[PDB]
């Protein structure tokens, strides 16, 4: 549901109010019913009433970043003049309310009311396109009212206390109500842990195992709970049947929840469900007693200690640069890693000092919003702070926003903040630039096809093995790994097979190989997929907005470009290196590679660097010039050691990374092949793109690097 | 001052012990005003009967387990606390259960004297072992709302006497909330949803009613006073 | 807007224009702060937009010299003594010296006391220097702020952003019906408003003769009178109220330069930007959800956040092909109902209240027999009106507009009136709203603390205090410890002590916070003003001990905590909240950003001639853009048909629109969409 | 051309169109939302767009 | 007091710094 | 297993997905048999031929792509890929 | 643990302040009643004010009269602040003329049969030699706040103007209660009322007043079905 205006209502639907109007004979014809639409006669409040009925409308918040960005609503008639919005499409449409306006546009056709209905739906979009994980979840007063009362407080009232002396146990409820009027007297707290017997609802799926196990639990069977009141009404929010969960919710247990919600119950669940988790956030954070004050600031007991001491070291320093013996290039960064670890001292003295009673440690550790870094900046001190050169200024802003920066310190603070500010506009132009490059390079790759029936695929790590024996999970899983399809079975050391090809690695499905010992699976990849235009639906693999597999017709290319192309506001590698990726130029990094595999030969002086390989097969010396400026990777060598530093002597393969820095895609690709040039683009863009917390599913870029290989050039004719 | 017509007090019946209760449309905003005194008026002005105290034959001081049955001390408090009684009687009034042998007990196998009944028969409270026998005593008062069971520590006599939690109040859970309702063109009219679950002690429908006529004697209270006007 | 945008704007130093710089010429160097700009320009007033470092404001003390440059006071320190000598520098003579920072501890005759001290050298450079090398210092700790920016009280304690942002929408702010001065100030509100030029200031001394709503007249000692004539619901430029209203009475003896009455925004000669309102951070059931505002229905019921503003609407008659356009009452086609409001003349009577599609001027204008459509001249011949070659063109009420007319002005050729060439009359209708606040209109405080307004509860839902005062505004928590604006916490402590007032213990002596205060300070009367100078001001110690002797109420009750929170029982319930909470009062003003002129919707409508797409902008009665990332969108969700459908009947197809309405209007399927008209001009171009 | 000469270089584009005398087939998504045909993407698709839907043959009295 | 010139209200000022040349 | 569908949830998205083979394909379904009702109400007070009416019970004033979408939620039309 | 009827006392502080103690009431049942109590005070309790105003050299608000130093914007402003009663429920107009020099008070005003107002100090305006002020006072009766009614929905002309009508005649309304928490057989709430008027009506009627519309809207209860 959306909220608009009946003003804006009765313009936007004017000609159906008139023909309305026309029919209920409250107008003569229908020029009188324009006329009273225009003068607006008292009856028209009545009927415009009967004409939204169900007509979806389409709401939009300029920039359009990603495909919700524009979301269909059913419209409520509200007064006023403002639109009210749903605050679960808040994160969506990247949406706060600070005076910021919304567009809403009627469909006519019914198609288009179909399309608004059914494709376009808020509530049948609660996962992001991008990476699959919800968006219409508890975000900001939300999760702040749900962590409070599924929290356990040892000291609080009516907890339970075992049998001891002549009272027996104390603390233990027949029936939830029978807390829920405890509390209401005021003898038990939400938050305090007791003993309830519950009836309606799924005892988690270990214990359900002990007390049934053969047959599921039942709605009316009893069991005991070590929980708290607060836990129990929150698990009363989710559906019937999902197992209870004793835990603290924070925001990652909520989108873990929500996650798995999305995955096994159908859709409309899902969004009830989250409206109920609305609901019962915005009432418990009212009474979370979350609340800013002076008071609640509270400033590092060790302040002037810390302080003294890292001004001894600095004193020490610029009594060190008196004598000449430090350079003044030098000097500022001994400073700079002086202050450094200054402020990294006062930030643990806050920590260890603050309550986690405190309210402004509970917004940050509950996933609400705000770092401790603006903590620390708040109550400890701002720190080293930037003039517009770049380097941090060798005298730090020791005050902080509690005890009042003086007039030098703001002076020298206020030069970071305008230039912040200032290159913010520039990065968001290049961001919207490459954003639009995309998706006019990927627009008309649709899904046509089923099954392009290719078995080629691409060797996924799903997971490391550590020499101990134990098997440590890969960072990429998520990303590479999660929402594929199988393109090879995957075999263990026993002759079963525990997933068969084609089947949506889901999340136990990952488990059943991560529990099997296999650590690689090959996968369908749009990659691979081997069809004349666009790509088939069994190499692209499960809709990570749908979470199904994805539907032939979907352009997926478009959004592809705008699951890029919507998180390259924030950067620093950066954006340029990102640009560098897909306009495939020759990098700044300009690192060299391995033509041939062999023996290393480090011919390295001071004047200049020169590395021949002998070839392992055949072949002449290749001999190499380079700068001194560069380093070695430390390359994997055989010796399964992969912090060997190139030396010579070294059997490196082919199409191995020389060099730190940028290998050259144009070189990689008269090396390797296009499939191992176009891992490297993905996995290169991707790492980008993980050193700045957001996860983009490697699918995405492999549609684009798909476009990039698409032709070959002429040698003869 | 002005007439305002037209509110209904409408029922939707879950189960046979609880309905859902919408009353529209009000003024805004009297749905807010009245919702939580209806609420904590069901919740806390219905009188009602319920165990105040047990004293169980063998346990004296370890209040731990109870020889010959498989539930503990604990778990026979809790079934005994949902057991559902009426009483017309407002003096308090000692009930006795005994039952010898293998096999379980009931609400059933309860003797309830005269003046007081048992609206739960077959309401499991005890498995009784091989050999094995339980008797148990139970006091039984009548009162409002629920009063825990610290308060009801002089009501036990020294000799293994336990005090339990009474649950006077006939219904068990209420709810409400309140949402927009247009009658005529302004979509500020209040529509109040009132959610009450009770026992079979009483129906749902009876419960507001005494909710109702509670506060209606409560308010005139202060409607004695002068006896102005106000629109109906 | 409001005479601070006026006095900011009078001081404005902007690097755009002829002989500066292109702004596609402007990289991120001439944008961001200089070393140099210390007591010269503000580095806090600036926009944020595209024009971000290219226009700054000149800073409080600074002055031009004849050359060009900007020069700044300070005060001359001979021999590690400061004097109240006083000379003004240039940028490469304050290169030339060092200086130390306005706050630097000082003896009583003029000697630092630490050796060492912050001080100031050429490329920006801060350090510790002996007491001997100081050759100056600064005059003020506001020396480097520019007006706006040294009215945000508790400045130290915000960030540059914020603080940008509370500088800039101070100048945004709406004169309210009444004014109220800040309970938490600067000191800087007195001279901002006199200075900017929106009140009257008495020239020369003398006593009050004869004081109206209309003048003031002042008979001076020397035995001359001077009369000040007040300007009363002017038109304030960008559609605000300029408003001014007598101070003094009658026989009162006033000084020279005196304020003798105040205007907009002004509150006994101080800017008066906004209300002092009983503001709790608490969230409350996701009504107030990031950034989102409650207000209490009093301020609508008492008039604390309502404005005036005035629109000029204009038309004329002129000289046609086939004739002349004439004014008159006489419109074919009209009841004698919608010319009820008009004079003899065919003008809006002064006093009628005007809705939308309401007549203000009836102007017809003869049309010739050859532009008739078949249908129209069928129409004319089923009537038998004849003689009505003229068609009408009166000057309506645009949509959203809604008010009192209170002036006409009329200009005629016929009355020796100097019009342009062809024009033989013009009309000019003043139109004059009583806006409350509204849900969605925009608030905001000085520390740059905005939103719209979300919801407007009833009085008796709002979390009221243990005496039943209920509270005005309810501000989300959640939106205060990440912008780094503790200022509008600390001004919320403090006002709640002005509003109360306190009482220092004067026995055993004075306690050791207030040792730095001054002896003024120590008793407070409720609704006392008080001053925080930028970078000066109240300490946290000192707040934090007067949180502790704040006065009871007339009961006798202290209400808030020596921590600055208080006990609220919520209004919707009764149950108190279980947790105290911060309860005080802050300035809050009311943003030119109102729903009423934001709101906008459209069927139908005018159309672009040369491309035949819906017009642009509210005033046009346009329509919205669906622009091409909105494309994208559509593409990304697979809805062709809406695509094609908002791309072709509902844009720029000639005939398909007139056929979607009629198939509206007749119940019947929307058509099929035919050719866009702006391919055909695209083809007809590259032809 | 179409698709090319509405991205970026619109004149180099155009001059190599006419030199080159390319025609295009208007078979595109942003061709077709140039020209105002329904995107072949989505519902506009032809196996979602050629479709006709029948009752089944049970039906009411009246 | 704060700006004791012109005859404006006493608004008190929290000043420990005194202002050597006015505005 | 689910609360009751309030407004324009109603049929649930889940059920429609069940007789179509994707969202694009519901899209034009629902549309064509909403068209088909449409005609029926515009063409029953004249002309033969007239589409087939509403197969289920049509509400008050119920919008004909709601009829349309409960028709299909109820197993009463067919299609032709 | 057994029932005993409630009662409720009154106290009275000043000639519009009342305390009103209710007892005994059941454990968490005060803070419900207070607030409802307090919910039906200040929003349903029947006054009369001020609809619209009429002066004679004015046609709308934005303007001035002459020989007085406030505006008629501002005239309105302090004419909000009028306390009023009616009994006649129907409009009624309320006369004021006065001639300068001097000040015209809430008791210069010639109130009709029916109609009363209660605070004759307050200030209106303040005339010189050459003012003259002549004011006619249009006074319904009515509950809440409305605000002032357009000229397009009445029939008013044009030299009428409308001003908002803030009917409520309570004041400031707050409560406290007393719970009983000693662990015993006897736990009791006691209510505590404050209710504070505009002198209009006494807190005792405001209360009846708002008693009568709790017992008449609880009514709706009781009814079976």
């Amino acid at each position: 549901q959306c909220g608009l205006p009946k003003l804006m209502a009765l313009e936007l639907f004017k000609p159906f109010v008139m023909k309305r109007l026309v029919d209920l004979n409250h107008a003569q014809n229908i020029k009188s019913a324009k006329r009273m639409v225009e003068r607006q006669r008292p009856q028209v409040w009545d009927v415009l009433e009967e004409v939204i009925a169900e007509h979806p409308v389409l709401l939009n918040r300029a920039p359009t970043l990603h495909r919700l960005g524009i979301q269909a609503f059913e419209p409520m008639l509200v007064e006023g003049k403002a639109i009210q919005l749903h605050p679960l499409v808040c994160e969506a449409f990247n949406a706060d309310f600070d005076g910021d306006q919304m567009a809403v546009h009627l469909p006519l056709s019914a198609e288009a009311q179909a399309e608004a209905r059914i494709l376009m739906l808020s509530s049948n979009n609660i996962l992001s396109p991008a990476s699959g994980r919800p968006l219409a979840m508890p975000r900001l007063d939300m999760v702040t009212g749900l962590y409070y009362l599924t929290t356990e407080v040892p000291g609080d009232t009516g907890e339970y206390q075992p049998a001891s002396g002549d009272h027996p146990e104390t603390g233990v409820y027949s029936s939830p109500a029978e807390a829920i009027m405890a509390a209401d007297r005021g003898v038990l707290s939400v938050r305090a842990k007791i003993k309830v017997r519950l009836t309606q609802l799924r005892p988690p799926v270990e214990i359900e195992a002990e007390l049934f196990g053969h047959s599921g639990w039942q709605p009316g069977d009893a069991w005991m709970a070590e929980t708290t009141l607060g836990r129990v009404m929150f698990n009363e929010l989710l559906p019937l049947g999902y197992p209870f969960v004793n835990k603290q919710m924070h925001k990652k247990v909520q989108a873990a929840i929500i996650n798995d919600l999305a995955e096994r119950y159908p859709m409309i669940v899902v969004a009830q469900t989250v409206d109920k988790l609305k609901d019962a956030g915005f009432y418990w954070a009212t009474r979370s007693g979350v609340t800013v004050s002076m008071a609640d600031v509270l400033v590092p007991p060790r302040k002037k200690e810390i302080l003294d001491h890292y001004e001894e070291r600095a004193d020490k320093v610029e009594k060190q640069f008196q004598r000449g013996a430090l350079n003044h290039d030098e000097r500022n960064e001994a400073l700079v890693e002086i202050w450094k670890e200054a402020t990294d001292e006062v930030g643990q003295a806050l920590r260890e000092h603050y309550p986690d009673d405190n309210p402004i440690i509970t917004i940050v550790d509950s996933g609400a919003t705000g770092n401790f870094t603006q903590t620390r900046t708040l109550a400890g001190m701002k720190g080293l702070v930037t003039n517009p050169k770049g380097e941090f200024i060798p005298r730090p802003v020791k005050s902080s926003f509690r005890e009042g920066l003086t007039v030098l310190e703001y002076f020298i603070n206020t030069h970071g903040a305008r230039k912040g500010l200032a290159d913010t506009a520039l990065r968001t132009a290049d961001s919207g630039y490459l954003t639009r490059r995309l998706v006019d390079v990927s627009q008309d790759v649709i899904v046509r096809e089923h099954d392009c029936q290719t078995e080629r695929g691409i060797v996924v790590e799903l997971a490391e093995r550590a020499p101990d024996g134990t098997l440590i999970r890969d960072p990429y899983i998520e990303t590479s790994a999660y929402a594929r399809t199988l393109g090879t079975d995957a075999v263990d050391e026993a002759g079963n097979v525990i997933v068969e090809r084609g089947q949506d690695l889901g999340d136990p499905e990952i488990d059943a190989l991560l529990a099997a010992g296999i650590t690689q699976v090959k996968v369908r990849s749009v990659l691979t997929c081997a069809t004349s235009t666009g790509v088939c639906a069994t190499c692209y693999g499960r809709s990570m907005a749908t979470g199904k597999l994805v539907d032939i017709g979907e352009a997926v290319g478009i959004v592809a470009a705008q699951s890029i192309g919507e998180p390259g506001t924030q950067l620093t590698g950066g954006l340029p290196r990102v640009q560098e990726l897909f306009e495939a130029r020759v990098p700044r990094g300009k690192a060299p590679i391995a033509d041939v595999t062999g023996r290393v030969r480090l011919e390295d002086g001071e004047r200049f660097y020169k590395i021949t390989i002998v070839p392992d097969d055949g072949g002449e010396e290749v001999v190499y010039d380079k700068i001194s400026k560069r380093q070695r990777l430390r390359v994997f060598k055989h010796e399964d050691g992969s912090e060997r530093v190139l030396s010579d002597g070294d059997h490196v393969e082919v199409g191995q990374q020389l060099m730190e820095g940028s290998a050259d895609p144009h070189e990689v690709l008269r090396v390797q092949g296009p499939r191992e040039v176009q891992i490297h683009l993905v996995r290169e863009v991707q790492e980008v793109y993980r050193a700045q917390g957001v996860s983009i599913h490697d699918k995405h870029i492999e549609v684009i690097v798909r476009q990039m290989l698409r032709r070959v050039t002429i040698i003869d004719s | 001052m002005l007439i305002s017509q037209r509110p209904t007090l409408s029922e939707d019946v879950l189960t046979d012990n609880r309905s859902q209760f919408v009353i529209e449309p009000l003024e805004p905003g009297f749905g807010y005003t009245l919702g939580n005194s209806l609420r904590r008026t069901l919740l806390s002005s219905i009188p009602g009967a319920a165990v105040t105290s047990i004293r169980i034959d063998g346990v004296l001081h370890e209040f731990t387990t109870v020889p010959g049955v498989k539930e503990d001390v604990t778990e026979i408090i809790l079934n005994l606390k949902s057991l559902v009684v009426s009483s017309e009687e407002d003096e308090p009034v000692t009930m006795y259960l005994r039952k010898q042998g293998p096999g379980e007990v009931t609400a059933g196998d309860i003797v309830p004297p005269a003046g007081v009944t048992v609206h739960n028969p077959g309401m499991h409270i005890a498995t009784l072992n091989d050999k094995g026998k339980l008797e148990v005593e139970l006091v039984v008062e009548r009162g409002r709302g629920y009063v825990p069971a610290v308060q009801n520590r002089a009501s036990g006599a020294e000799i293994g006497r336990i005090p339990v939690d009474s649950i006077y109040s006939p219904v068990l859970k209420v709810t409400y909330k309140v949402d927009a309702t247009r009658v005529e063109q302004r979509t500020d009219f209040d529509k109040l949803i009132l959610d009450v679950e009770t026992k079979n002690s009483i129906s749902p429908r009876d419960a507001l009613a005494s909710a109702g006529k509670t506060l209606v004697e409560l308010f005139g209270l202060a409607r004695e006073l002068n006896v102005e006007a106000e629109g109906i | 807007n409001n005479p601070l945008s006026g006095l900011t704007h009078k001081r404005r130093l902007s690097a755009l224009g002829p002989g500066g710089l292109s702004r596609e010429r402007a990289g991120l160097e001439v944008r961001d702060v200089h070393p140099s700009h210390y007591g010269r320009m503000c580095p806090i007033e600036t926009p944020e937009g595209p024009n971000i470092g290219l226009i700054g404001s000149l800073s409080v003390y600074a002055r031009v010299n004849p050359f060009g440059f900007i020069e700044t006071p300070y005060r001359k320190v001979v021999d590690g003594v400061v004097s109240d000598e006083i000379v003004y520098l240039t940028a490469d003579e304050e290169d030339r010296h060092v200086v130390a920072q306005a706050n630097s501890p000082i003896d009583a005759d003029g000697r630092f006391v630490e050796p060492r001290v912050l001080v100031r050298r050429k490329a920006g450079e801060v350090e510790y220097v002996p007491s001997s090398e100081v050759d100056y210092m600064d005059v003020s700790p506001r020396q480097m702020v520019s007006v706006a920016t040294a009215m945000i009280p508790f400045l130290e304690h915000d960030d540059a952003n914020r603080a940008l942002m509370g500088a800039n929408m101070q100048r945004q702010a709406v004169p309210l019906v009444r004014s109220e001065a800040p309970l938490v100030g600067t000191g800087m509100e007195l001279r901002a408003a006199i200075d900017a030029g929106d009140v009257v200031v008495a020239e020369e001394s003398g006593v009050i003769e004869e004081v109206s709503a209309d003048y003031i007249t002042v008979m001076h000692d020397n035995g001359t009178r001077r009369t000040y004539r007040m300007r009363k619901f002017a038109r304030s430029n960008h559609g605000t109220c300029a408003n001014q209203c007598p101070i003094v009475d009658a026989g009162d003896r006033v000084e020279a330069g005196q304020v003798i009455a105040d205007g907009p925004c002004t509150d006994d000669g101080e800017m008066a930007l906004g209300k002092n309102l009983l503001v709790a951070i608490m969230p409350w059931e996701g009504h107030n959800y990031e950034d989102a505002i409650i207000l209490s229905n009093r301020l609508v019921e008492e008039d604390v956040l309502t404005s005036i503003h005035i629109e000029e609407h204009e038309i004329d008659a002129r000289d046609t092909k086939l004739g002349a356009e004439e004014i008159t009452r006489d419109i074919p086609n009209i009841s004698d109902e919608v010319l009820a409001d008009l004079d003899e003349r065919g003008i809006v009577r002064i006093g009628a209240e005007v809705r939308d599609g309401d007549i203000l001027v009836g102007k017809v204008t003869p049309k010739g027999e050859t532009e008739l459509t078949p249908e129209e001249r069928l129409l004319r011949a089923i009537f038998g009106e004849k003689a009505r070659e003229v068609r009408d063109t009166s000057l309506k009420v645009p949509h959203g507009e809604s008010g009192k007319v209170i002036g006409i002005r009329v200009f005629s050729r016929e009355d020796e009136d100097e019009l342009p060439a062809g024009v033989n009359e013009l009309v000019r209708v003043y139109v004059a709203q009583k806006r409350k606040i509204s849900d969605g209109d925009k608030l905001a405080g000085r520390h740059g603390n905005k939103g719209v307004i979300g919801k407007i509860l009833p009085v008796e839902d709002m979390p009221f205090l243990a005496d039943g005062t209920p509270v005005d505004i309810i501000l989300n928590t959640h939106g205060v410890p990440r912008r780094m604006n503790i200022g509008q916490i600390l001004e919320t402590h403090l006002g709640w002590c002005a509003h109360s007032g306190w009482k220092v213990d004067a026995a055993k002596g004075v306690p050791d916070w207030a040792a730095r205060l001054p002896d003024e300070l120590l008793e407070a009367q409720p609704n006392a003003i008080v001053s925080t100078p930028v970078f000066d001001g109240a300490q946290e110690a000192e707040l934090q001990g007067l949180l502790s002797c704040t006065l009871p109420n007339r009961d006798g009750d202290v209400l808030v905590d020596a921590d600055g929170k208080a006990m609220l029982f919520d209004g919707r319930s009764g149950e108190p909240f279980p947790y105290p909470v911060t309860v005080g009062y802050m300035y809050i003003m009311k943003l030119h950003h109102l729903v009423d002129d934001k709101i906008h919707a459209r069927s139908t409508g005018p159309y672009s001639m040369i491309t035949q797409q819906p017009l642009g902008g509210k005033a046009q009665f346009g329509g919205q853009r669906f622009g091409e990332m909105e494309c994208w969108a559509m593409q990304a969700y697979g809805a062709a048909y809406t695509l094609q459908e908002l791309l072709t009947i509902k844009s720029d197809d000639t005939v398909g629109r007139v056929k979607v309405y009629e198939a509206i209007v007749k119940g019947e399927n929307i058509p099929e969409p035919g050719i866009p008209e702006s391919f055909k001009v695209l083809l007809k171009e590259l032809q | 051309w179409l698709s090319a000469a509405s991205f970026q270089e619109t004149t180099r584009v155009l001059t190599d169109a006419a030199i080159n005398c390319r025609s295009d087939k208007l078979n595109g998504l942003k061709e077709n939302v140039i020209i105002g045909k329904l995107i072949p993407a989505g519902t506009g698709i032809n196996r979602y767009r050629n479709i006709a839907v029948q009752p089944t043959e049970e039906a009411r009295a009246a | 007091s704060n700006n004791s010139v012109p005859g404006a209200p006493n608004r008190v000022s929290f000043a420990k710094l005194r202002e050597p040349l006015e505005v | 297993g689910y609360d009751t569908p309030l407004g324009i949830t109603n049929p649930p998205i889940d059920e429609l997905l069940d007789r179509v083979s994707s969202k694009y394909a519901l899209v034009i379904y629902a549309a064509k048999r909403a068209r088909q009702i449409n005609d029926y109400y515009n063409q029953l007070g004249e002309g033969i031929l007239e589409y087939v009416g509403p197969l289920v019970e049509p509400g008050l004033q119920e919008k004909p792509l709601s009829i349309a979408l409960r028709e299909i939620h109820a197993d009463l039309l067919e299609h032709t890929e």
